């Protein structure tokens, strides 16, 4: 149900200013307007700022070189392509960047995997005997490619060339304990239920 | 099944420092972690500690940080909560709670008790009886009441007919009379046969006073 | 700052009636939220353990829903005995927030409420002061009205109103004032009264004593 008058703006039509009581951006037809210019943009107008950042409130297009996406963890600055009202794509910021509060890498300029591949490493899981192990599952291993016996948590003696006494700690919402708990706040693996 | 027991609390004043313990009667104590989440007299419930089933992990909230001295004995099945530097906004009920394996998050809960940091004094109950009435008619038109004049910190217990009378008991907790003086009165209905028929009694606990009052509500019987 | 938003607060509705319950967040919080019932005295309850998983023991009709920023907790049919406090606790991104709590009380047809009148004790006489108390009991909605004309004179305000909450058994009320007097005062007057107006009455029925109290 592609509805006109919603917030955002679905295919067919191409601004979505709202319906005429709140309205305030002059470049689009209220969404109660005849259905020939059915929220059409208005004539003579070169954008809106319904449809993307790159818009300026006078109906025109945001020069290039104008920002329009921040810079995050694994993405660039994104400026304004000067020929479209919409942010473009940004240009990924570069391989194996530490990511995720270090707790992962920036691949496919995207957030994924985790740092043990940075090192060259794959990712794993850990165990211990008796104590606290559930601390053990909220904090990073690393285990050599196809090895899973060289699996050890980040902050060892092995693993100590690429970490150097750094017990990385998993972030909230990160799966763990192969996948059967999700890393908490407080540094507890937790989940699946029961 | 599961029935967590809490017990302290009471009228402390502004500083000073006090104990809570949690009392856990039956599930593997050892197997889970436990909390305290604490309510005031009119707000909603705000989480206070979480605690790991043999230490290692002793978490608080950011407003009782060095205030709060939490421990436990797995031994003695135990739970306490020492609070120290006791402020005016400490006035709640707290509730004893486990969070279970990290799951269904928090499976059971106790009662709580009330902590009042008021600078006042404990005073003692006086219990008055409402009386129904002397011309009694019949078909079950009948009530009784208790009258606890006077007592103060909060908590009190009314227990009609020593807990065989829990059916038409009312009971709601009081305001302050003029010289901040709580009066809670419970109220009963009874059939009118009963009234002439069986003894009706109220048994109050005012645990803080450590005042237990047990009168028994008849009827005016003028003319001895 | 995860920020905990519960609409709507305050919820009348009458038995049968669907319910909805939302909790707002302000981010992406996880799914290891909780649903807690409360009623007032008592101690809260678990109702709805994580999104959309009801707990044993739990009536059926219950059922959670939401993801990312909005959760929501839906009661089929209203009953009786859900009235009270509901609360949303999330998890795994929380410090244990509990949303502000949504309040829900029952519609139900209004009846008649059982008025007493309540002569003070003996024993209360000698101290200095004496306390009449006039009673409501097993009524609906709130609606009330209690004057105190002693000797005909429609003095007012020593009494102090207690209401109750709504009895789950049958979805109705209670209330209760208190006309406090000293010893000067309990003779200044002769025939003593509590007038009700609640709007199920079609007259102020008013119970009375003589000072005799007998
Ligand atoms: C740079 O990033 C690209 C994009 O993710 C990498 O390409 C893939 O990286 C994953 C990482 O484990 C590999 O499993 C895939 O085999 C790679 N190729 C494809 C087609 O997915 C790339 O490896 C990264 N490194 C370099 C040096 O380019």
């Amino acid at each position: 149900q592609p509805i006109c008058g919603n917030g955002m703006v679905e295919q067919g039509e191409e601004c979505d200013c709202g319906y005429s009581d709140q309205c305030k951006d002059e470049c689009c037809y209220d969404a109660n307007q005849p259905e020939g210019k059915k929220c059409k943009l208005k004539p003579g107008k070169q954008c809106s700022p319904s449809q993307g950042p790159c818009c300026t409130a006078h109906c025109a297009f945001k020069s290039k070189t104008e920002k329009c996406r921040d810079d995050s963890d694994c993405a660039k600055e994104g400026i304004c392509n000067g020929i479209t009202a919409l942010c473009p794509a940004s240009d990924p910021k570069p391989n194996f960047t530490d990511c995720n509060r270090h707790t992962q890498v920036c691949i496919n300029g995207q957030c994924a995997g985790s740092i043990c591949e940075k090192h060259g490493l794959e990712e794993c899981t850990c165990a211990s005997s008796d104590g606290k192990d559930d601390k053990e599952l909220c904090h990073v291993c690393c285990m050599k490619k196809m090895e899973p016996s060289t699996c050890a948590s980040t902050g060892s003696v092995q693993w100590n060339k690429y970490f150097l006494g750094r017990t990385i700690t998993l972030q909230p919402g990160s799966p763990c304990n192969d996948f059967r708990g999700y890393c908490d706040v407080f540094m507890r693996c937790r989940a699946s239920g029961s | 099944q599961v029935q967590l027991v809490e017990s302290g609390g009471g009228l402390v004043k502004p500083g000073g420092s006090l104990r809570l313990s949690c009392a856990a009667s039956g599930f593997t104590f050892s197997d889970y972690y436990m909390s305290w989440i604490r309510q005031a007299p009119g707000k909603g419930l705000e989480w206070v500690s979480y605690i790991s089933s043999s230490g290692s992990t002793i978490y608080y909230a950011d407003s009782v940080k060095g205030r709060f001295t939490i421990s436990r004995d797995n031994a003695k099945n135990s739970l306490y909560l020492q609070m120290n530097s006791l402020r005016a906004e400490d006035t709640a009920v707290y509730y004893c709670a486990r969070d279970f394996y990290d799951s269904k998050i928090f499976d059971y809960w106790g009662q709580g008790t009330l902590v009042t940091v008021s600078s006042a004094s404990t005073k003692g109950p006086s219990v008055f009886p409402l009386a129904p009435s002397s011309k009694s008619t019949s078909g079950g038109t009948a009530a009784l009441g208790c009258l606890v004049k006077d007592y103060f910190p909060e908590p009190v217990t009314v227990s009609w007919n020593s807990g065989a009378l829990t059916s038409g008991v009312h009971t709601f907790p009081a305001v302050l009379q003029s010289s901040g003086l709580y009066s809670l009165s419970s109220v009963v209905t009874v059939p009118s046969s009963s009234l002439g028929t069986q003894t009706y009694i109220c048994n109050v606990n005012h645990k803080p006073s450590n005042t237990k009052v047990d009168k028994k509500v008849e009827p005016k019987s003028c003319d001895k | 700052d995860i920020q905990m938003t519960q609409s709507p607060s305050s919820l009348s509705a009458s038995v049968g009636d669907r319910v909805t319950i939302t909790c707002r967040a302000s981010q992406s919080i996880s799914s290891y939220l909780n649903w807690y019932q409360q009623k007032p005295g008592k101690a809260p309850k678990l109702l709805i353990y994580a999104a959309s998983s009801l707990q044993s023991g739990v009536p059926s009709r219950f059922s959670g829903s939401g993801s990312g920023t909005d959760f929501t907790l839906t009661i089929s049919s209203l009953q009786p005995e859900d009235v009270g406090v509901y609360y949303c606790m999330e998890g795994l991104k929380t410090p244990f927030t509990f949303g502000p709590g949504t309040k829900l009380e029952i519609k139900r047809t209004v009846a008649a409420p059982s008025v007493f009148i309540f002569p003070p004790s003996d024993e209360q006489l000698k101290s200095g002061t004496a306390s009449v108390v006039c009673l409501l009991n097993n009524f609906y909605p709130r609606e009330a009205k209690v004057q105190w004309k002693v000797d005909n004179a429609l003095q007012s305000g020593n009494s102090q109103e207690s209401v109750t909450e709504q009895d789950s058994k049958d979805s109705t009320y209670s209330l209760s004032s208190t006309l406090t007097l000293s010893k000067a005062d309990y003779e200044k007057h002769k025939v003593y009264a509590c007038e009700v107006t609640h709007q199920g009455l079609s007259s102020p029925v008013t119970k009375s004593f003589n000072r005799g109290e007998c």
